[PDB]
């Protein structure tokens, strides 16, 4: 229905990965210890490279990716790096397994919506449009500020026309009388000039097209979970998007580009979810499914207490290419902390970076990285421009980590 | 594009890995299997057991009896089923299915089981169709958003170029179409048939003289007939939220016309093979459907496989061998596969490398066999693909041990990946040795 | 709706019991060690006789039968022998408890269908029909090949009539013009002769009548699970069958004959199933319910972990007459093997019968009986007419039994 | 809806005017005493010429023609000559005033139908068609007997196409399978050759187009007053004809050619009829209305006994150009008789022509012209090839004229 489509992204998810520019590999596919925002995790980064190469070589027939590692081992980051290495403005949809558990929306219906967020359209266009109110009198149309040798349609002279050089397309306000009321088919005279050249460049996903056409002005609807039902995007609407998208591809105007669907907490998905993904991997049009698990052994959801590897069923595990993600060294953590500081704008003493690293050692990277923002407030409130070890020591006491938080609440001889 | 015959759809989601299997690899008189023939290698007892089973069906010594293939993971259960399927003919329908696929939010278990069986029962009619026969000159493959190609086919008198869709390219690659082959394409169905080759290659019909109408046999499954007469499943149907369910009114219409053609003599029903992987995954309700369906005369050969010794009968609180209803175990014919010897494993991986067009150094296959021993054939077969690209990156003539070492170091098997995640979060044995 | 009804039977179920002709009892109700296909199981065969006598004496008011024994102890056979001893062409419907678990069909709706398979109609008729296109001119009608002293209905001379001697019943193609189009009530002239005598003999069950009237040509529908819904046989249709069946009985034309409903795996049935059967046993018209259990103690399905005898609830067990079925001796097994061989057409050496018996000792009769068919193939393929001990030894290795099959898969110190 | 339209004409009306080829005038517009089938009536023929000249000069703005004369003074003939002088294959619709009095059809609705019979379409075409089942592979389509550098529509290769050189237009039986039933959109392969050249020439009236499109095979419907209702041609159907006819003219394919509506017995028309004709004369598209009256003074139908000239109301008479038609001399009659004889095939003696003329003197030309056909029968039955005075004398006694017929019936002293 609409050509000028506005793209929407859940930026809060890709907020902590502002520094990851790519995998940081060389020409021969070997990861440089510190490159493109990455610090360490060389083997896993290399394995992600082999994956982006296989996709480009078209050998990932009906195969997936399983990122097995502990919390804060750069899984979501490697997933983002895969989309970046695949090409420019490639769709990246990071979701968790717990997200699929929706009260009003069916488990696979949410999975379907995120698949549409991971399939995009690259529209490279240079529209040479000639519009305005109209072999003798070959060309002659007028705009609101202008007038300007040279198919034949059911339109007479004095009507507003719109015709593009690459593809041919189809009464004006000037002759409309007040005596004629609502029998009206009168359009106003086009603004600007007759000869228009537009650099049309769009990188929108199927979901961006669905959400735009669901709107009959919309920013509030985007900034809202307005109604409990949320019955706007329908099967008929999705089909209409698919038919008009197929037309754009058949015209060679747009490129259907499959992205990366990243599913963290993969063990949360059930048999019904995994069978939806099996059917997805079969499609050539489908994006790459990158799964993540911090679980060694987990029960198969939708199975009679059958415990398996990472909580992924055997049938689906077969398809997956398991990549292990290692924990970091206190030195490795310090680098990541420093990179995060410079991206966030904050700056701290080597001693403050040392204490943040100490928290990144016991508790994950994720917790200690959260310690920068309150300490920046603590330093600035005092009158400092640089964060000190005292502010990290204050922030660790003010804001606790899930494990430490629970242990003191139980304590009001803890083991296992 | 008008219809899609049974041949081109044969074991759709499992054909690639089992492409080398051209049959059961047995002698026709004495049913004794040859150590390595028709793609199959070293699973002698299972292959002979399967051969005895197929003859029992032909002879009519068994009726309403399913086949069960029990063995460890990566021991040729899916392979012997494909070998049984191939030995029945190319115009016999063959449906592959993971028992899990029945449990989906998109369609009901009954619908999923219906489609499964309908896909494995073919309808044979002799009808006129335009057949395009000729010599392959050039095949081009360039992978809207997906594969698009060109086929330059010739006859001694005509030279033409044809653009190909995703479905055709797949069928061409399934039949392994090469420049020089003599092939016939059914224009109504899309059926690619290798007749010969104009010029010999890698150790014999002449280029055809004269697109021609002929009275040809068309074997099309009940599910495809359902699909053709149903609403066209559009582009991006998987991500449109539209269920692949067939409307009852359409099924009724097809079932009546098929019953009419059978009675009239216009058609003959060709029961094929339905293969169900992970049977321990099916419930009490599912097996009952299989019971009812197996009682029919048009019932396909229900072959099923399990990796589990004892499993719970899903839907009940009872346990049994392979998790099968105890009434069902009595009727079924049980065939057992065993692990392969290192020598038996190397032949298989070498065959799979040929089907993947990958050149392994003598030492690269040896490590690929040591890997296959410990972590099974499946993981090892995936390593070939990765090693090919790690060697290609460093611009190698063959895939070396260094590359097989890389794939194994970069990509983990489930046993190592669980061991990884576990030891990284919790230490079982302390620095002193104490647990 | 239809008189000429075609009967349908699930023969695969009664395939292994081709030799059981009856119970093989004497005049005084004592079982002969080897008679009517049976070998041993004398006491249980005698107890089944007492049962067929009680049914004939009408003392099985609201009582059932429970066959308690191990796998392959001739339970299904004794059940078949009960229908045979009850009389000629008596309905026998063998079903398992697991069959009732249908995805689209309600648990009791399948139970209801099998009850209809166990209630039949004995139609003994000699129709003295006088048909053809028509006190002065008493009798005079013509057929396609013939013409032939002697109620008064709304039919004139020149119309096709059909009247039977026992019961009186009611325009021809000959006078139909092409100018009259579709206002038509014209029937063709009957083929054959005017005076027809037909030996009408039908032994069809209620289910055979339902399936015939569900058809508006049907063999394919019989050889199919055509649609996932299967909404052909309806409540209104069943009622219509019952009303027309009642009319046939009231005319003394047909006999409503209750058969035998055999339910194997009786422990699989729940409280809702058992209450359906309680209501069934109450009816005089109802067939005999013969249950079977290879379970000593089993949980009551639909009850809070209440373990009871054979998994049958107390209320229903009360009604049942429990008959125990014993295992066989290696000599007893050899006889059964020999009887099965001669029925199947196969023939083997005394040594091959000995090895089949050895498998019938450890594993049940059911498994070793399955060893005949592949060994027949193994012998014939070699060039033999008689099966040897070598072929039984090959078949036992080629085709495994459920217990042996599972044990090797677990082994890749097994106990209990 | 249809291009290939079959024209229908009421030939019985134009039967007696087979000899009138035109007005028979010279270069300076003066009538030759004997020319183009005409004999005498010079002044009236000249006046009809001035009329055909005025129509060609476009000076008959909202004017009509009134032919005032006695019975058989060549009024209908002059009306036919007007259509012939106007050009080639110009529509000519002769009707009487009494025809308008229809029981089921409204007075003006019949008048409207005859107006459509008097407005035609001249379709001069040379269709350069290239049809058959289908910049690389530019042109390539096949017919049933043939196959044959070089807009882009929603049609793929292997579909039946139809495209003309002057105007561009839009699946085959060859790929249709029996498994696909009624989902069908399959068309057969076109017969003949790919490159077709057709000399399309059509001279059909609006009525011919209406009657063809009323048909959903039709010759019987033409040879019938099938139903008393006759509800086939409707307002919506007429509008659809008008819209598609307007499209043919806008394309310069067809010429809308207004003909001649001849209304004899003009005095029979009422005020409602005359107001329908007033509105008609106003239209530029409208055909020429040629009225005829043998009445000097007649009452205005639909007016309170207001007697006026020829029974035409003053308002409508004003618009009319009155042309008087004179009676003939016995010599003039003889010529007409001779011309009619030679057209009809009959031939008679000068003495027989003399007697026919004697009847054309007392009674009109119309009666005596009817005397040829029975006399031809009377002569041929005798054994003659030429009609004699005896046969004319017999025919006059066998077949009477309206006036003579009535006078003897009254006589069983007649005056005024
Ligand atoms: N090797 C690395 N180099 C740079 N930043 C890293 C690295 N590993 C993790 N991070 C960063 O640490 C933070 C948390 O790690 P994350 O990607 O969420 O891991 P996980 O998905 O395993 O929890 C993110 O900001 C991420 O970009
Ligand atoms: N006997 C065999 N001969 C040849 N290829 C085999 C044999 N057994 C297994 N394979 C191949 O090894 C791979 C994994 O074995 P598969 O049959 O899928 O195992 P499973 O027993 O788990 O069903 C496949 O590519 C399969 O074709
Ligand atoms: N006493 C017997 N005499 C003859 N055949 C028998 C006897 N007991 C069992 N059989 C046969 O053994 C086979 C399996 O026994 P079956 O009746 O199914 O027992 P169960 O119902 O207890 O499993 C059948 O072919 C049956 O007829
Ligand atoms: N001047 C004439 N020349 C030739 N034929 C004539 C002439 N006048 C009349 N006729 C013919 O006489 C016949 C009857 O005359 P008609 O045209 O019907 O006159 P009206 O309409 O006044 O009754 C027709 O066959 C007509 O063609």
């Amino acid at each position: 229905q609409i050509s000028e489509v506005r793209g929407n992204t859940r930026d809060h998810r890709t907020a902590a990965h502002t520094h990851i520019k790519g995998l940081g590999l060389n020409s021969s596919g070997i990861a440089e210890k510190q490159a493109a925002g990455f610090v360490g995790q060389c083997a896993a980064r290399e394995a992600c490279g082999v994956v982006v190469d296989l996709i480009k070589a078209h050998k990932m027939a009906g195969r997936g990716v399983l990122l097995a590692g502990g919390p804060g081992t750069g899984k979501t980051a490697l997933a983002l790096a895969i989309s970046q290495e695949l090409g420019t403005k490639i769709p990246f949809c990071p979701i968790t397994g717990s997200e699929i558990y929706s009260t009003e929306v069916k488990k696979t219906e949410v999975l379907m919506e995120n698949f549409r967020r991971a399939i995009g359209l690259r529209v490279r266009e240079t529209k040479d449009v000639y519009e305005g109110e109209v072999s003798t009198l070959l060309i002659g149309l007028k705009s609101a500020r202008g007038q300007k040798l040279d198919q034949k349609e059911r339109v007479q002279v004095g009507d507003v026309i719109y015709i593009e050089t690459n593809t041919g397309a189809c009464r004006s306000d000037a002759y409309a009388t007040e005596f004629d009321l609502e029998a009206e088919e009168y359009v106003p005279i086009p603004k600007g000039e007759v000869h228009k050249k537009k650099e049309i460049v769009q990188d929108v996903t199927l979901h961006d097209l669905d959400v735009a056409n669901a709107r009959p002005d919309i920013i509030s609807m985007m900034g809202q979970l307005m109604k409990p039902k949320m019955t706007e995007i329908t099967d008929k609407l999705r089909m209409e998007i698919n038919k008009v998208v197929q037309k754009y591809i058949n015209q060679g105007v747009a490129e259907l580009i499959p992205g990366v669907l990243f599913i963290d907490e993969a063990h949360m998905l059930d048999i019904e979810c995994f069978t939806y993904l099996n059917k997805a991997l079969e499609s050539p049009i489908a994006p790459i499914v990158v799964l993540a698990s911090n679980r060694g052994i987990a029960t198969i959801r939708g199975a009679d207490d059958l415990k398996a590897a990472h909580g992924i069923p055997p049938d689906f595990l077969q398809r997956l290419l398991i990549i292990p993600t290692h924990p970091y060294e206190p030195d490795e953590i310090r680098r990541i902390v420093r990179i995060r500081a410079q991206t966030e704008g904050v700056q701290l003493t080597d001693a403050a970076v040392d204490r943040v690293a100490e928290h990144g050692v016991r508790i994950s990277l994720r917790y200690c990285l959260q310690l920068l923002a309150p300490a920046s407030i603590l330093a600035r409130v005092n009158g400092r421009t640089q964060v000190d070890v005292q502010d990290i020591a204050e922030a660790e006491e003010l804001f606790l980590d899930a494990r430490r938080s629970a242990n003191i609440l139980t304590s009001t001889g803890g083991l296992h | 594009t008008s219809v899609t015959e049974t041949k081109e759809l044969r074991g759709l989601n499992l054909i690639a890995a089992h492409s080398h299997i051209r049959g059961l690899g047995v002698d026709a008189d004495t049913l004794e299997p040859r150590p390595s023939s028709q793609g199959l290698v070293g699973q002698e007892k299972a292959r002979k057991a399967a051969a005895v089973v197929l003859e029992m069906i032909k002879q009519g010594k068994i009726a309403g009896r399913a086949v069960l293939i029990a063995g460890p993971p990566s021991t040729g259960k899916t392979a012997i089923a494909m070998g049984m399927a191939q030995s029945l003919g190319q115009d016999v329908p063959f449906t592959t299915l993971a028992a899990s696929e029945i449990f989906s939010l998109e369609m009901s278990k009954t619908e999923a089981l219906t489609q499964a069986f309908r896909k494995s029962i073919g309808v044979r009619i002799k009808e006129e169709s335009e057949i395009m026969e000729g010599e392959v000159v050039e095949i081009q493959i360039d992978r809207g958003g997906a594969k698009q190609g060109k086929l330059t086919i010739k006859t001694t008198d005509m030279e033409a170029i044809y653009d190909m869709g995703s479905k055709m390219i797949d069928a061409m690659t399934k039949e392994r179409v090469m420049a020089g082959d003599i092939i016939s394409i059914d224009k109504s169905s899309g059926k690619i048939t290798k007749l010969g080759r104009s010029y010999a290659r890698s150790r014999f019909l002449q280029c055809p003289e004269g697109q021609k109408r002929k009275e040809v046999v068309h074997t099309v499954s009940l599910h495809e007939i359902d699909v053709i007469n149903s609403r066209t499943q559009g582009f991006l149907a998987l991500f449109s939220g539209d269920t692949g369910e067939i409307r009852s009114e359409i099924r009724d219409q097809i079932n009546t016309k098929v019953a009419e053609w059978k009675e009239e003599g216009k058609a003959e029903i060709v029961p094929g093979v339905l293969f169900i992987d992970e049977v321990h995954m099916l419930d009490i309700e599912c097996f009952s459907y299989i019971n009812r369906a197996l009682e029919s005369d048009l019932a396909p050969i229900v072959i099923m496989a399990s990796n589990r010794g004892v499993s719970r009968i899903r839907g009940t609180d009872y346990k049994s061998p392979h998790g099968l209803p105890l009434d069902f175990l009595d009727r079924v014919v049980i065939i057992n596969t065993h692990p392969y010897t290192p020598d038996e494993l190397r032949q298989i991986l070498s065959i799979r490398a040929q089907e993947e067009e990958v050149d392994l150094t003598p030492d690269a296959l040896a490590l690929l066999t040591k890997i296959g021993q410990e972590a099974g054939l499946r993981y090892a077969s995936n390593l070939i693909t990765t090693s090919q690209l790690i060697a290609a990156k460093r611009r190698a003539k063959q895939v070396g041990v260094e590359d097989v070492q890389r794939s194994f170091k970069l990509f983990y098997d489930p046993a190592r990946s669980v061991r990884f995640v576990q030891e990284s979060e919790k230490r079982l044995i302390g620095n002193d040795g104490v647990v």
